[PDB]
């Protein structure tokens, strides 16, 4: 049974109750693993593009290769303490 | 006229057990060599060689690592990459 708990932001959750704080931590964390599985799926597709293409991988999936090198700085684990300890626009 | 009491009968202390036979012939030269090497600090003095080594490994070498580590702090960002793009930040 694949359970799906709810998403809680850190914005307007009153950091004096440990229930919503800990759910906000775990939600930002689990969504971050989801954000990573897209990287791990395009990598799996890019390798199949390469292995079937053979010599013309340069022009068959230039878009998937550039896609993977675009996701790579911005799809990884990054920490909930960066967004919890700091607020933007203040 | 002040003696601990006549009611003691105190005896000798054994450690108890078996006299294991000598499996090692100790070498007097190696023994006094090692006793000289382990307790080397009780006889160490400052000479020109000692001061040269202490100047390098305690002062100059942490300062060189300090220059390299605090200058080159957030320069390199080798996460994705392309051709012609900036490899550093500064
Ligand atoms: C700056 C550098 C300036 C130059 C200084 C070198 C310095 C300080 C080094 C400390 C460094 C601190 C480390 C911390 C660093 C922090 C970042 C070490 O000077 C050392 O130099 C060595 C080589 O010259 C000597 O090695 C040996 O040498 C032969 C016997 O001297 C052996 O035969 C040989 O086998 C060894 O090779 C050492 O004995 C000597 O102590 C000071 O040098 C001077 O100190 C003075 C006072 O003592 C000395 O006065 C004399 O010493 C008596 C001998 O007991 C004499 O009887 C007496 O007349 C007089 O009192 C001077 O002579 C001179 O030494």
């Amino acid at each position: 049974e694949h359970q799906r708990p709810e998403l809680v932001s850190f914005d307007d959750i009153n950091y004096n109750d440990h229930k919503k704080v800990r759910e906000a931590q775990e939600s930002y964390t689990r969504e971050q693993f989801i954000r990573l599985e897209a990287l791990k799926t395009v990598r799996k597709a890019l390798e199949k593009c390469y292995e079937e293409s053979g010599p013309n991988h340069f022009e068959d999936c230039k878009n998937l290769a550039e896609q993977y090198l675009d996701m790579l700085p911005t799809h990884r684990l990054q920490g909930y303490l960066g967004y919890q300890r700091n607020d933007p626009s203040k | 006229e002040l003696k601990p009491s006549s009611a003691i009968q105190r005896g000798p202390l054994n450690k108890g057990g078996w006299d294991a036979p000598h499996a090692l012939h100790n070498d007097g030269a190696i023994d006094r060599y090692a006793h000289w090497r382990t307790f080397y600090q009780e006889r160490f003095k400052y000479t020109r060689a000692t001061g040269k080594s202490t100047l390098i490994f305690l002062v100059a070498f942490p300062a060189l690592i300090g220059y390299v580590a605090y200058q080159s702090e957030g320069l390199f960002e080798f996460a994705g990459k392309r051709r012609g793009e900036s490899v550093t930040t500064r």
